[PDB]
């Protein structure tokens, strides 16, 4: 019912410019979900953005549960990059050791339905080389 | 720690400038309203409209945007300094010395992406340098100033060639296309376009009488195998003349302007490079046609007795004219990149 | 239409008339 995925930061309270009428295209405010959001980030640290759960009800009191931080973001802050690549089979911009995605792969373990965190990490490093780093 | 310290407020000062050239608040302002407007769930059922107020948005957010990381990145490295001074730490200072690099480095690209605005920038170009009515004095004025450019161009590091040349039979030369390359090349000189007005005492008058002569430059991007648009087979004429066989001169009738080469051995060769000239000079008149359509000739100004430049549009004068004459009119030229005429 | 803009009156070589040597000569000063 209404449930989509699509939001930046969440130190950035009310995103009206980046995301706008897609949160509020149903019947909830705008002022609530940001509230909501709000509320969420006290327990964890601003700047990355977080996608969650918008299960739009009739009665405008929505249920919504937070999933682990994007893939993107997470793998880009072991990396230390702020570009990733244009080109990257050309030229390479930077690489990655494989302890390290292993290590980021562990701490998703809640969100990711799997039992194994080696295929976590294989998807990891996966993700990785696509972006454009030779493991 | 002097140099570091001279790096924090430099590059705040730098900051500040590129703020005002910008003249942000409007900027501001425009993001404001793109914004309400976005958030206004109405716009988006027409799709155009609603993209192009998207691409507006971004653009004017990322600037600002940029110049508000400038304002806050500096106050927080101004801090970090703060700290390390307060408590006698190494690695603190360090950080603090280092951390600042990144954003000038930042503040640099920022400026030199306002600074080259045009589409054609980064392309390499064609300078051309005709010499005055006058006689033999505008021939040499026209060399002096080929002689300048070619200095300059070497300075910069750029790998110029001569496409034609042709000389002037005292001294000098009558006229002289130039084929400067490499990154940027047009972005720089695309301003120098225009006359430029010599005056000095004529050492090929027989008297010591004071002589003005002028000089037209005419600069033009390379736009070869990337634009759609070409020259009509019936407009377009070839001419064959000899060497000082080879040479090739092009007419284009509508427009009623010409394009040589004589650089090139073979005849082939040569109609080939004037094709490529003669579009490029189309495309840049097209250009401007529009620009016009959006929207005396005479640029510097090289007295030599005197011995003052002033560069008339910008209003920027140098007694160092022999320095100048050397191929040091960076200045000049940056000058006039900055007010954007 | 460059050359035809090099070729305005605008863009003639001027030349300073004397004041002390050839063409020097003035019947009448200045001011009187």
């Amino acid at each position: 019912q209404a449930y989509v995925k699509l939001q930046v930061a969440a130190g950035m309270a009310n995103p009206s410019p980046p995301v706008g009428p897609a949160l509020g295209q149903q019947g909830v405010n705008i002022m609530e979900f940001c509230k909501a959001f709000n509320a969420k980030t006290d327990s964890i640290e601003k700047g990355l953005p977080i996608p969650v759960v918008i299960t739009v009800y009739a009665d405008r009191s929505f249920t919504f549960v937070t999933k682990t931080p994007p893939a993107a973001v997470l793998l880009k802050k072991a990396a230390g990059i702020k570009s990733g690549s244009g080109k990257p089979n050309k030229d390479k911009v930077g690489k990655i050791s494989r302890a390290q995605l292993q290590e980021i792969a562990q701490t998703k373990a809640a969100d990711m339905t799997g039992a194994d965190i080696e295929a976590m990490t294989r998807s990891i490093e996966g993700t990785a080389r696509s972006m454009g780093l030779v493991v | 720690i002097n140099p570091v310290n001279n790096r924090i407020q430099d590059l705040t000062e730098r900051s500040d400038v590129l703020r005002g050239y910008l003249d942000y608040d409007a900027k501001k302002e425009r993001l404001e309203e793109v914004n309400a407007e976005l958030e206004q769930p109405d716009v988006w059922n027409e799709p155009e409209r609603a993209q192009a107020l998207g691409k507006e948005r971004s653009s004017l957010e990322a600037v600002v945007d940029t110049l508000d990381q400038m304002k806050q990145g500096l106050e927080d490295v101004s801090g970090l300094l703060e700290l390390a001074v307060e408590a006698d730490d190494e690695e603190t200072f360090n950080e603090a010395v280092a951390e600042l690099d990144a954003l000038e480095e930042k503040l640099a690209q920022l400026e030199f992406r306002r600074m080259f605005s045009g589409e054609y920038d980064s392309a390499d170009c064609y300078l051309d340098i005709q010499a005055g009515s006058g006689g033999t004095e505008a021939q040499d004025w026209a060399s002096m100033l080929e002689r300048m450019y070619l200095r300059w161009a070497e300075s910069r590091g750029f790998k110029t060639e001569i496409i034609e040349e042709s000389e002037g039979e005292v001294a000098g030369i009558k006229s002289v296309t130039i084929k400067i390359s490499g990154d940027y090349a047009y972005g720089w000189l695309r301003t120098e376009t225009g006359v430029h007005r010599l005056v000095r005492k004529s050492p090929f008058d027989s008297g010591g009488r004071r002589h003005t002569s002028f000089s037209s430059a005419f600069v033009y991007p390379e736009v070869d195998d990337d634009i759609d648009i070409e020259i009509n087979p019936a407009d377009l004429r070839i001419d064959v003349y000899r060497t000082s066989e080879s040479a090739v001169r092009i007419t284009h009738i509508p427009t009623g302007i010409v394009t040589q080469c004589q650089n090139d051995r073979s005849q082939h060769k040569n109609k080939d490079q004037a094709m490529k000239q003669m579009k490029a000079k189309l495309y840049e008149l097209e250009m401007q046609k529009k620009n016009a359509e959006k929207q005396g000739s005479q640029i510097r100004s090289y007295v030599l007795d005197d011995s003052r430049i002033k560069d008339l549009r910008t209003g920027v004068e140098t007694r160092n004219t022999q320095a100048v004459l050397d191929g040091s009119l960076d200045q000049f030229i940056e000058a006039s990149l900055k007010a954007g005429l | 239409a460059i050359e035809t803009l090099l070729h305005d009156p605008l863009f003639r070589q001027r030349v300073e008339k004397n004041k002390k040597g050839k063409g020097s000569y003035m019947r009448k000063g200045k001011h009187g």
